[PDB]
Order: structure tokens, then C-alpha cells, then sequence
């Protein structure tokens, strides 16, 4: 997960939308596409939950996506057309929003990705597990360990762990070279300051856009002297 | 103790001592048969000369699994029949003594001017016992002739003949092979002994059709013989069969005076009789129930299909039918996949064999003996093949297996002690066969290097787009990555993968490395 | 005819033909410069010739007029087509296929990802079970990658959805001891007591091994900057 | 196709065979049965009543479409196999051979798994669309 900077709200026919009319199917098409001009300009390419690229650069529609509230509808019946109630999910059957929906648990335990930042309590690892941080209080800890559990973000093996595997270790070179670079410069003897600055800003330049880049910032952090 | 020291002592001991009470109480046998419970039987070498394709060939077996990988023309089932045969005259002299075997024919000796005879030599190994075989067929005309030689065999069967002749609990090797026509068994398209005995396995070895008609009518009275003791039927029932056994055995007296088959038949009945009122006498001595057989068949199947909750039997149309409930939908036996009969059939024959040939031990299934197993990954989707093997030598683990597969996946699961790779090679122009050893262990690596080093294949096709990759891959290596020709390269490669494939990343990384390593160099220089 | 066809679909034969000796006959394959009996070949390459000679024989009876018959049209279904068959005859079974009979529909399930491996993405269907509306149901989906001229687990990861690395009990040491160096934790005595049974399992050459080493001189050195 | 164990890929296979059947039956003469769907092949569920399969032909811009149905126990069936368009076909075929000789037909092929005049002087028998592997003697002795 990533932490979201929601920008000025653009509901547009949200707004024409009445809670009493209700009849959320009745949204045609043009609003959809509105709403989807917004959404991918929010959020990138990938996917809220689990960072899987949602649209590929432009003959099928690919990496079907829904619309995916962050509440339930039957007991936040109120917020069915609140504007910070939108997220947009992909369509994988086993994960994210499709799987949200098939347990029951606290509302009051969940993660928001445009609220708090999720760096503060997950760690992830070079072969693709995810470990909570030590040091958390019980409710945090709590928290953690319910959202990874209803979210299926923490297989035992396959799923979305052999992807995220997969994508750290193509990127490993880039991360080898830079740091022996560094090595280097430390080494015969400059401004530890300067080097720190260049070797993380080239870097983030060069990891935009890209799938899991949360999992590959937090490893080349992690090697980072 | 030696096994031959405590034969010997107890065959001295035999002939002084005429009375069997005595002799079914003797310290010795109780020796014997101590020594002899905990005797693994493993076979430990085999070479083959001038068999079939095979010009001279020697292979070392584990004593757990082995796996045999590679292509060639000769075939690795020939391999296989070679061990097929020399375990049949193992089994024939138990059977009965100085009974013949299986003899080499006269077309499998190879076709060479310069040959004149075949031989097969095996070795097996039973703790500090060791005996070999040698079996031998020379071709028409020859000046001399070979006989094999079966001393060490008859030796060794004459053991298991002598324990088996004072203790009816007996427990015996098994040996198996199932070869790939097991896809047209297995098919169970729609096409009665009252008593069982261990004798009915050794009729054949090479699995077969009449196996799964067998195990139906095991299962069905099974499961009948079960009902008797969920009924919990006292000894009265006891009573009415020893009653209708005598109303037999006046009918036979009857006949007998003023039909042959009408007496052979009565004859059959009354022994099938007598031997039901020994079964239920061994009843009041007590046994293993019937029920917990039939879930320990029924559990071991249902290990192997996680997807299954329970496996049935209804009687209907005066008939037994089975019914498997996957889900929530009940389903026949003929509308499963065809990788599910294959498994179903497998395991079913595997468990029969053992339960039958060991009726003394407490858990059946722990038996020993040797199975051979031609193309284990027939109709198994890649989920299965990771597993297939781990569940084999998990349920049965005292029994050694040999294997032969043909994907990485299987391979990637097994020790590379156990692995033996066959390569032709031409040397002085003739084609010589070789076994190596894989350069590094595969146990627990992925699939693409279990290909790299178990099989010596490139994991790579060498399609056109290759080509063009790899071009690229130079000149970005080698620096003038900045042409028109890598332009025109380029353009074709994002045109064929894209731009957000990440192996065009990875180039993309490439250049950009090599961009900013001047520019760094530069800034302090 | 029908022996050019099969000439044509695999060339490293020269010529076949029927010799009938001075007291047999037999049928000779000749490759480079070696004779080969029709019966030496493998049980893949019997099964290949059989298919390839039955799907000559129809085309050529059922298209009299034409100069060239393979250039015939219709409809052909396979079902399990990697049965029997090595790797290396599986990474090109379909190419020439595709070009030996250009004008022809093709209809194929398979289970290896050698195959997949050479197909293009626009002509693969997965099927999957979801429920929806508390009935479970069938569903098709398409691959979202290219999966030609891929390596073999990329392909089998991204064509079947399969973890290409087994869950072996020999395996369970090795992330335990990765997430112990990962959380500089190396030097603890549990790490210590671990390295002895993987060390032991895998040799201290197996290049597993030496990234794990690379990764403990990098923090190590790491450590030693930040101490200081 | 690509999946697992029990996904239905053999089925997908067995419904073009079925429908190809019907077709084949057509040209080689009109008004003639071909495959019907075996009893047991219907599915199991409690609210199922009756089965169909429905296949579409295009040939260039002609279109043709064909449906075949059976019901189990179900009260109401969905009328009988619409067999009107492969009809045209069939005659359409029979007509151009008929006045031209030394014409062209579809070929329709299926190599299927274990399981289990007229040009009929080289023995090759085109009555059967189902053919077998792994029969090598038959062919050795063909040739
Ligand atoms: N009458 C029926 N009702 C419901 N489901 C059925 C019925 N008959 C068969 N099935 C289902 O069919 C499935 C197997 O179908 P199928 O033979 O197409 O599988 P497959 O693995 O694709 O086959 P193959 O190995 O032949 O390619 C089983 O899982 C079973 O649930
Ligand atoms: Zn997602």
C-alpha cells in the first residue's frame, strides 16, 4: 500500500446524484468514464490494494477494473455517493475487492490509504513476505493483523507473493550497481550528505511508474548505507 | 545374528524332533522369524549385455527412489522389463518349488554379427545377506550353449517357504509394475470369491484389466462383511452357519450314493464354509474390525483427491454403485476426468496388494517390497506434479520405487542422489551410453534451473523475437547502443512485447546505468 | 506425395525409403550421414509421424484438383497434444504446425508450459471457477502479458497462475535464515545454528548461497559505516 | 486452452464434435441423424431441465447458425434441433459437386484421447471423424 494525496474533489455528476434517487446501477456511461478520468489521474496505474498495474499503455480491455467502495453499502447506506468513499480495484476473483466482501469483521480496524501511512507498520522483504514492525501498541498491532487478513496479502506461498518475488528480483540489478557505486564514492572520500541526496532521488526517478514500487523502494532503502 | 547361522540351526534342528507341537514352540524359530521381520528387502545392482538396443549397461539402485531421465531411441522401458523379468522367478519358486519362470526369447537377442548371447545379471540385498542372478539365452546355432543359474534364488525362497509353512500369518515381499497402458485400464468402461488369500496377487505381476473388476468385488464384500459387525451379531449366527454346513454335508452324503460337478461344487462350498466358521472363531480370538479397513482404504484414497468430501456405496436396481460428493453435486465414477481415474486406479491397486499380503500386522501399509512406475506424470496438471511424489513416499515408506518422468517440475522435488541421466555419446564413431549425476542439488530449486542442470536443455526458445532481443542486448553492451540500425531494432522489439514489458525494463535500466556513470564521474572528477 | 509432406515437416532427414534386403525388408531413415531403422525412433517421434502422416492423407484425397493439396480448408481439434513428448520436442511442435498447413483452423489444450511459451497472447484462454450470486461458475480470462519467446516460469507463472518454486520442507530453512539476515540478526546464535543445516543441505558453492554471503558482507560493511 | 483438472476442457472439444457431426451426416446425405447427446452428459443440478448447444458458422459473408437441444425430465423443451441453416449448406455442396467433378470439401478432424467407391480402394476410411495416435503398426502397414 502507498499513501494517497487526494486532490480537490471532482464528483461532477456525483453531485447531481441524490442519496433519496439512490439507484446506483442507473449511472451511465459518461459518468463512469468521468469518474475514471479522475481516478486514474489520482491513482497512477496500479491498484489501491495489492499495486497490480491496472491500465497498460495503449484490442481487449485488459485488467478488468471496478469501482469498489471502501465501506459496505447496506449499514454506510449514507455514504453510497460520498466522494471519499471511491476507490478503484482490480478484478482478481481471489483478492482485493472481490474477497473484502466475503468475510465479516470490525470496520473500525482498517487501514485507509488517503488517511494514515502504511509505512508506519508494514515491512516488506527481499523474498516477498510481508512482516508487521515491532514496537506497536495493541491496537495497532491489532489493526495490522486484521487488514492483512481480510485483505489475503499475506498467502502462505503463490498468489500475490510469487509476483511480488518476481518483481523484486528483476529490479535487483539496478539496486547491486547503484550501491557499488556508492561504496565507491564513500570510499575515496566525499561528502557523505551530496551522495545520500543523488543515489535517492535518481533512483525514485527511475522507479515511477512501475508495478510494486513500494516493495522495491523499501529493499533498496534497506541495502542503502 | 546372521539369517543363514539361525536357517541352518533351526534346519538341523527339524530333522532330530518328528513332533510339530514342539517344533511351532522352538526357541530358534522364534529367532528366525524375529531376524527375519526386520530384513529390508532392496535390490542393489543390475547390468545388461547385448539385451535388445542395448549393447553393455551397469546401474546402481537406491535403496529408496531412483529417477531415470533422458531421450533416446533405445527406451528406458526396456530397462524396466529387464528387472520385470528376474523378479518373476522369484516369484515362482515361492509359488511352488523348482517352478519355471520367465525365459529370455529368442528375437530380443541383438541382431550384430559379432554377438551370441544375452545375459542379465541382478544382485539383492537383504541386510548382510547378499545373493545374485544370472539369467542367459544364447542364439540358434551356436557352438556353445548357457544355462542360468538359480541357486541363489531357490535358496532364498526356500526361507520365506519354510516360515510361511509353520505360521499362517505370514508376511510377504510385493512386487508391482505398471506400465503405461494403465491409461486404457484405468478407463473403467461398462463392461465373486467368497474367500481371499495372499496366493491370488502372485498370479501376475505386470498390472492389468481384471485389477479393477477385483477390487470392486473386494470392496463390495468388504463392505458387506463390515455390516455383519455393525449389526453386532452374536454367536448365534455362528450357530445357524455351522447348521446349514451340516445340511451340506448330508446333501454330500446323499449324493454320494445312488453329478461330478454337483459334487465339486458342494465340495467348494462346504471348504468356502468351513473357512467362514475358522474366520469367525477368529473373531472370539479377535482381529481387526472390517471397519477399520474399509475407512483406512477409504482415507487413503481421499489423501490423494483433496477436493472430494466422501466416497459411498448405494445399493440400487438390485446393484452397488459408487458415489463421490465433490461440493455439493453427487457424482459416478465414469463422469470423473481422466486424471482422477488414473490416480483412483493407482492407489486403489497399490493398497489392495498391500492389505492382502499382510494380514498380521497392525497397519498394513507398512510392508516391504518394490514397485516400477513408467511415466508417473500421465494427465497431472502442474499443481499435482510438486506433490505427487512427497504423498507417495509419505504413505508408503518402506517401499523402494523406481521411476522414470519427463518434466522439470517432478524432477525439481527430488534429491539429486537419486538422480541418473543417460546420454548417447559417439565415440570412434559408436554410439556409447553413459549415466551421469546432476552438477548441483535441484531439491528446492525452480523449475527453469531443474531444466538448466537435470536435463541439459536450453529453458529458452529460439523464436525470431530472440534474435532480435539478443542484438539488442549486444550493441547495448557493447556501448553504441546510439544507430539507426538499434533504432530500427528497437522499434520492432516495442512493437512485438511493449513498452511496459519489464524485460524491455531491464534494457531500459541498462542504459541508463551506463548514462549516469560518466555523468558521476564527471561531477567529481 | 504424402512422403514429401512428411520430408517437409521434419527436415534433418535426406531421404526415406523401403529396401528389401537379401532376406528382410525394412524401412531406412538417413540423417547427416547415419542409417537409421524406422523402428529405433522414439515413442515421441512415432507418435509426431503418425499424426503428421494421417493429417497428409485426408488432405491430399479430399482436394483432387488442386496443384498444391495442402493448401486445403477445415477445421483440426487436438486434444493433449505435449503426450510423450520431450522438452526439446516441445519447443517447436507448434511452429511447424502453424507452417507446414497455412489455411488451417487449429484447435489445441495442453498442459505443459514449454508450449505456452510459443504462442502469442492473442490466442490464449484461461478458464477459472468464480462464484457470483451464490452459484459457482465457469469463467475465461485472457493473459495480461506477452508470452512469447518468455523463459519457462515466467510462462507457467503468468499462463496458469502457479508458484514455479515448490514448498519443499528442505525450503523452510532457507527464508527463515533470508529473514534473519534481513533484519540484521545474522550473527545470533539461532542464524548460526541454522547455517550449519542449510550449508550442509545445499554446499558452499551453490550460487544461493553466495548471494546470501554477498548480502551479509553488504550490511556487514553498512554496519561498519554507520558505527563509525 | 489452458487450466486444471476437472475444468471442462475436454467438454468445450466434445460440443464441436457434436456439432460437426450433424453437418457431416448432412453432406454426405440429406435428412440423415447424426450425434444426439447421451443421457448421463446432462448436468446434475436440481433446477436444470433441459440442455442446448449452439454453433455459428461464417463462411466469407454467408452466416449460418445451429442449435441442438435435449431435455432429461423437464416438462417444457426448447422446441427440437434447428437444423434449417446447415441444410443450405449441405445442398449448396452437393449441387457444385454434383455438375463439376474433382471438387473441394471441408476437412473436419478430431484426435481425440484414450477413451474407448467413395475412394475406399486406398482404405483410408473417411467415414469416422474420430482418429487414434499411438497406432503405428496400422500405418507401417498402410504404407
Ligand atoms: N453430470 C455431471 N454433472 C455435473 N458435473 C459433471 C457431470 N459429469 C461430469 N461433470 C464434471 O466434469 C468435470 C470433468 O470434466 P472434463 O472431462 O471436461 O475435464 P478435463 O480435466 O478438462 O478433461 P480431460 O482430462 O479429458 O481433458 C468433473 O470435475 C465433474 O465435476
Ligand atoms: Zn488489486
Amino acid at each position: 500500500m502507498k499513501y494517497l494525496s487526494r486532490q480537490m474533489p471532482g464528483p461532477s455528476v456525483l453531485n447531481k446524484f441524490d442519496y433519496r434517487r439512490d439507484d446506483w446501477n442507473s449511472l451511465s456511461s459518461n459518468d463512469k468514464k468521468e469518474i475514471w478520468e479522475e481516478i486514474i489521474k489520482m491513482q497512477g496505474k496500479l491498484c489501491a490494494y495489492c499495486e497490480k498495474k491496472i491500465e497498460h499503455h495503449k484490442g481487449k480491455n485488459k485488467v478488468e477494473r471496478h469501482i469498489e467502495h471502501f465501506y459496505r453499502k447496506s449499514y454506510y447506506k449514507n455514504l453510497t455517493f460520498e466522494w471519499s468513499n471511491l476507490f478503484g480495484s482490480c478484478g482478481e476473483p481471489q483478492r482485493c475487492g472481490f474477497y473484502k466482501d466475503k468475510q465479516k469483521y470490525n470496520d473500525d480496524d482498517l487501514i485507509k490509504a488517503d488517511r494514515q501511512n502504511p509505512d508506519v507498520f508494514f515491512h516488506f522483504l527481499e523474498n516477498g513476505d510481508v512482516h508487521i514492525r515491532e514496537g506497536l501498541n495493541e491496537k495497532e498491532h491489532k489493526m495490522a493483523e486484521v487488514t492483512l487478513r481480510v485483505f489475503n496479502l499475506n498467502p502462505s506461498s503463490g498468489g500475490v507473493k510469487a509476483e511480488r518475488r518476481r518483481a523484486i528480483e528483476l529490479s535487483m540489478t539496478l539496486i547491486k550497481e547503484l550501491v557499488g557505486c556508492a561504496s565507491q564514492l564513500i570510499e575515496s572520500g566525499c561528502e557523505i550528505e551530496d551522495v545520500r541526496s543523488m543515489v535517492f532521488d535518481e533512483f525514485k526517478k527511475n522507479v515511477k511508474d512501475r508495478c510494486f514500487t513500494t516493495a522495491i523502494k523499501h529493499v533498496f532503502e534497506n541495502r542503502m548505507p | 545374528m546372521n539369517l543363514e547361522t539361525c536357517y541352518v540351526d533351526f534346519l538341523e534342528l527339524e530333522s532330530h524332533v518328528i513332533n510339530e507341537d514342539y517344533l511351532k514352540e522352538s526357541v530358534e524359530l522364534q529367532k528366525l522369524i524375529s531376524t527375519l521381520n526386520e530384513s529390508k528387502f532392496h535390490l542393489n545392482k543390475i547390468g545388461i549385455h547385448d539385451f535388445k538396443r542395448i549393447r553393455e549397461l551397469q546401474i546402481s539402485l537406491e535403496d529408496d527412489l531412483t529417477v531415470f531421465v533422458g531421450d533416446n531411441g533405445f527406451g528406458k522401458s526396456t530397462i524396466l522389463d529387464a528387472i520385470a523379468i528376474v523378479l518373476s522367478w522369484l516369484r515362482s519358486n515361492i509359488e511352488k518349488e523348482s517352478k519355471p519362470g520367465t525365459y529370455i526369447k529368442s528375437h530380443e537377442v541383438n541382431n550384430s554379427v559379432d554377438v551370441e548371447y544375452a545375459s542379465i545379471d541382478a544382485n539383492i540385498k537383504l541386510k548382510d545377506f547378499n545373493t545374485s542372478i544370472l539369467i542367459t539365452k544364447a542364439k540358434e546355432g551356436a557352438y556353445y550353449s548357457r544355462n542360468n543359474e538359480l541357486l541363489g534364488v531357490k535358496k532364498l525362497a526356500s526361507i520365506y517357504r519354510l516360515v510361511n509353512k509353520y505360521v499362517d500369518n505370514a508376511s510377504l515381499p510385493l512386487m508391482a509394475y505398471y506400465s503405461i497402458a494403465r491409461s486404457y485400464i484405468g478407463g473403467g468402461v461398462d463392461r465373486t470369491k467368497t474367500v481371499w488369500s495372499k496366493f491370488d496377487v502372485y498370479d501376475e505381476i505386470e498390472f492389468d484389466r481384471n485389477d479393477f473388476t477385483d477390487f470392486f468385488q473386494w470392496l463390495v464384500f468388504l463392505h458387506n462383511r463390515a455390516s455383519q459387525e455393525k449389526l453386532s451379531e452374536s454367536q448365534t449366527t455362528i450357530n445357524a452357519l455351522f447348521s446349514d454346513i451340516q445340511s451340506l454335508k448330508a446333501t454330500l452324503t446323499q449324493l454320494s450314493a445312488i453329478d461330478s460337478t454337483v459334487i465339486k461344487g458342494l465340495e467348494l462350498s462346504l471348504k468356502e464354509k468351513l473357512n467362514y466358521m475358522k474366520s469367525l472363531q477368529s473373531g472370539e480370538h479377535k482381529f481387526n474390525n472390517a471397519v477399520s479397513l474399509y475407512d483406512s482404504v477409504i482415507n487413503t484414497i481421499l489423501k490423494f483427491l483433496p477436493e472430494f468430501q466422501w466416497i459411498k456405496l448405494v445399493y440400487g436396481d438390485d446393484d452397488y454403485k459408487i458415489i463421490l460428493k465433490k461440493g455439493e453435486v453427487e457424482l459416478d465414477i465414469q463422469q470423473l476426468s481422466q486424471g482422477e481415474k488414473t490416480i483412483f486406479t493407482l492407489v486403489g491397486d497399490l493398497a489392495r496388494r498391500l492389505i492382502l499380503l499382510n494380514p498380521n500386522l497392525s497397519n498394513p501399509l507398512l510392508g516391504y517390497g518394490i514397485v516400477l512406475i513408467d511415466e508417473i506424470d500421465l494427465h497431472l496438471h502442474p499443481q499435482w506434479q510438486q506433490t505427487i511424489i512427497e504423498r507417495l513416499t509419505s504413505t508408503f515408506p518402506n517401499v523402494q520405487f523406481v521411476i522414470t518422468t519427463h518434466s522439470p517440475q517432478v524432477l525439481s522435488t527430488v534429491s539429486s542422489r537419486s538422480v541418473r541421466i543417460l546420454q548417447e555419446v559417439e565415440v570412434d564413431g559408436v554410439n556409447d551410453l553413459i549415466v551421469s549425476h546432476p552438477d548441483y542439488q535441484i531439491k528446492g530449486v525452480s523449475n527453469q534451473d531443474a531444466l538448466l542442470y537435470g536435463m541439459r536443455t536450453d529453458p529458452i526458445p529460439s523464436t525470431k523475437e530472440n534474435g532480435w532481443l539478443e542484438e539488442y542486448k549486444k550493441l547495448v553492451e557493447l556501448n553504441r547502443y546510439s544507430s539507426d540500425e538499434a533504432l530500427l531494432l528497437r522499434e520492432k522489439v516495442i512493437k512485438h512485447f511493449g513498452l511496459d514489458h519489464p524485460l524491455v525494463q531491464e534494457c531500459d535500466d541498462l542504459i541508463s546505468v551506463l548514462e549516469f556513470k560518466n555523468k558521476i564521474n564527471q561531477h567529481f572528477s
